[PDB]
């Protein structure tokens, strides 16, 4: 299952909704 | 027409404020073109272990090109970039972002990125990148 | 018809005696199958930076059946097991861990390994493994 | 350049020929 793709202002409204790893972290767990 | 490395993503989504986040954004709404390649797709679909979350970041990926690796070439050359760098003296600490470099080689276009690992692979490979720090 | 996980492969190149080099030198003498994901050779090719010990490598793994993953689906698959395990307590530690899990439930084999992150796997999604600790 | 599959005892040979990392190391540089 793939939803249909976001929108312009869906995909901006995304922006700082969060992530459990810094870079390093997912490149070194 | 670029690749956007897991790196800027991450930043886009962890906070508003930094540079990364930032230039992305101004992408997103300009409508350019942004390349994802399947590798960077699988990291941003970690970062959130609710199934729902998942799906939406799913869905904003699929705005954007996904762009498969090229069966075995990519991972071949995913690892000659990582041997040439190391014999420059350079450990690059993720072979998924050998992945991403021998594919933006491949297709001819450069890497937006927060990771001084591309800048490794630029120096001894030559890669075009937009260092985001 | 198996899977040989990366630390497998490293035992057996690696000076060290040790059951899982024991047990991959036994497999390679009997003809038996092995399959070898694009990943693990991508990973495999980087343990030594001498290009001409990379060739011979290449030629060592080509022996057996070099296996593609699946464009875009098995690296979706490899961040919903990552996902689901996290959810159940386990943080897998490479991503390329979950490629080849993701591979393997594909393909219906089992995984031999040396990596405790598999064991996560199947505990939570049901992969088939030989553990050779 | 791929060069021929190694033969069974060519294979056997790389036995112990070396490996610059763990892999912990390898899945964490
Ligand atoms: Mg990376
Ligand atoms: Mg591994
Ligand atoms: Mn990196
Ligand atoms: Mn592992």
């Amino acid at each position: 299952l793939v939803g249909e793709p976001l929108g312009r202002d869906e995909a901006l409204a995304l922006q700082g909704s969060g992530f459990d790893f810094s870079n390093d972290e997912i490149e070194s767990f | 027409a670029m690749i956007v490395d897991t790196s800027v993503w991450i930043a886009y989504l962890s906070t508003s404020e930094s540079l990364a986040s930032r230039w992305l954004a101004d992408r997103i709404a300009a409508d350019s073109t942004v390349i994802v390649p399947e590798v960077v797709m699988m990291e941003l679909l970690i970062g959130k272990t609710d199934e729902d979350t998942a799906a939406l970041r799913r869905r904003l990926l699929q705005r954007f090109a996904i762009e498969p690796l090229a069966p075995v070439r990519d991972a071949e050359d995913a690892a000659a970039i990582h041997r040439r760098c190391r014999r420059g003296g350079d450990t690059v600490r993720s072979l998924i972002d050998c992945q991403v470099a021998a594919m933006a080689l491949r297709i001819g276009v450069a890497v937006a990125h927060r990771d001084r690992d591309y800048e490794a692979i630029r120096t001894h490979c030559g890669l075009r990148t937009e260092p985001l720090f």
